[PDB]
């Protein structure tokens, strides 16, 4: 799904239960570990997971 | 003491003046920062002489001469005298480890 | 203990 | 809370008989009315007062307004003294404002009274010595007393005793730290056994 | 940016002359044995109304 933060900053989920045992959620708007700006040493950005 | 004066056709420089990035650097950045990998960037610039060559004396203090602060990577921001098509460029840039 | 010296020295 | 005509003193906290000094205390008007203040100090004879700028006369202090003036110092009391200081608005004197009503409430004027510790002039160094009896069954008997006056300043002397046994002052940390099962070598085990 | 004033007796004011600091710790001064622990430091010195 995809969503857009309110005033607040929020979006509401909901997912329906009925699959494999176990269940990873998280939420992005930034990539996983983009290519510009990669950070593999002393920089500090961490965007927030 | 970084010791500068190139001249267009070697007889000819400008009363002006120049900077360089002397600058401690040589770790491996992504510019996460949005800034070069410099742990410092100094800016020792002075007004070129009209009269001879022009000379610098840049303190290694401020550079803070340390064992974790990294090999230097210099790139000369040199200006040049009413033309505008001010200079730039990495040279000198690839220095040793002592 | 506490007291004080030197009221002199002055030559 | 507030006062509206009032001397705000302030100073370091602790001064010393012998040498001289000053100090600086501000009377302070909060109040539209312009107000010349002659302000003063009420000198004990503990010590003499001697100004700086009481030979001309303030000329006034508006709306959060403030004249102050300094005062050099030398005392000659001890202890827990007083401090003394005046206040109080003037009338007819119609030459810095526009007016002068100096009428503040029935304690208009501002007569404060601050204390004072004045520890005392010379070289502070020190004499000790001290000593051990414990009988188990009987009496034993000591005797400290040490005459050190070479050309001295007088009320000088103080000590303040110690009957005492050190074993355990502050040492209760230790004791209830230094205790482990040991682990590792036969000298790392030493170590974790030979204090305890 | 940077603000500063006190509730003063009864919240009142008080003139003078202020002098605002700003530095950083831990500063790159020899990392074992400190030398100028203090970083570079500026002056922001102003006048308390
Ligand atoms: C090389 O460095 C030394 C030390 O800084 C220079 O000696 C002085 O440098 C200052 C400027 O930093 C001048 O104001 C003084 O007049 C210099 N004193 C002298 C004459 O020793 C020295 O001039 C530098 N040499 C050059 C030309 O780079
Ligand atoms: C100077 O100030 C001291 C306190 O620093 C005064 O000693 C107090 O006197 C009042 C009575 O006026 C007693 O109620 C207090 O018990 C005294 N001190 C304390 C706190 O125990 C002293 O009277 C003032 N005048 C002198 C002698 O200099
Ligand atoms: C959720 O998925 C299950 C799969 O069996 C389905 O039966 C159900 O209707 C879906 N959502 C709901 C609660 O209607
Ligand atoms: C300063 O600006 C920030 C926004 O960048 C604001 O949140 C803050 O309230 C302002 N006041 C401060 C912190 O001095």
């Amino acid at each position: 799904s995809n969503a857009t933060t309110d005033e607040h900053g929020l979006v509401q989920f909901s997912i329906n239960t009925t699959n494999v045992m176990g269940t990873s959620l998280t939420v992005r708007v930034n990539y996983k570990d983009r290519s510009p700006c990669y950070g593999y040493q002393w920089v500090s950005e961490e965007h927030e997971e | 003491n970084v010791s500068v004066c190139g001249l267009y056709t070697y007889g000819k420089p400008v009363p002006g003046h120049v900077t360089v990035s002397i600058c401690r650097k040589y770790s491996d950045a992504s510019d996460c920062h949005g800034e070069d990998s410099q742990a410092f960037c100094e800016k020792f610039s002075g007004q070129l002489n009209s009269h001879g060559c022009f000379y610098q004396q840049v303190k290694t203090k401020v550079f803070q001469l340390k064992r974790k602060e990294y090999e230097m990577k210099l790139h000369t921001e040199a200006q040049i005298q009413e033309e505008g098509t001010v200079v730039e460029l990495t040279g000198r840039q690839s220095s040793e480890i002592t | 203990l506490k007291y004080n010296i030197l009221p002199e020295k002055e030559e | 809370a507030f006062q509206p005509f009032f001397v705000e003193l302030t100073m370091p906290y602790s001064v010393i008989r012998g040498e001289a000094f000053t100090l600086k205390a501000t009377v302070l008007n909060y109040l539209p009315k312009c107000i010349r203040v002659s302000v003063q100090l009420e000198a004990s004879p503990a010590f003499l007062a001697v100004p700086v700028e009481k030979e001309q006369a303030p000329h006034c202090i508006c709306a959060n307004g403030r004249q102050t003036v300094s005062w050099a110092v030398t005392p000659k009391s001890l202890g827990n003294v007083n401090f003394t200081v005046s206040a109080e608005a003037l009338e007819s004197q119609e030459l810095c404002g526009t007016e002068v009503p100096s009428v503040p409430e029935h304690g208009r004027k501002d007569t404060v009274i601050k204390p004072l510790l004045v520890e005392p002039e010379g070289l502070e160094k020190e004499t000790t010595f001290n000593s051990l009896l414990c009988p188990s069954g009987g009496e034993v008997s000591e005797e400290l007393s040490l005459k050190l006056p070479p050309n001295v300043v007088e009320e000088s002397a103080r000590a303040s005793v110690s009957v005492l046994g050190d074993i355990l002052g502050s040492a209760m940390q230790n004791t209830q730290n230094l205790l482990q099962m040991p682990y590792g070598c036969g000298e790392q085990n030493m170590v974790l056994f030979a204090p305890n």
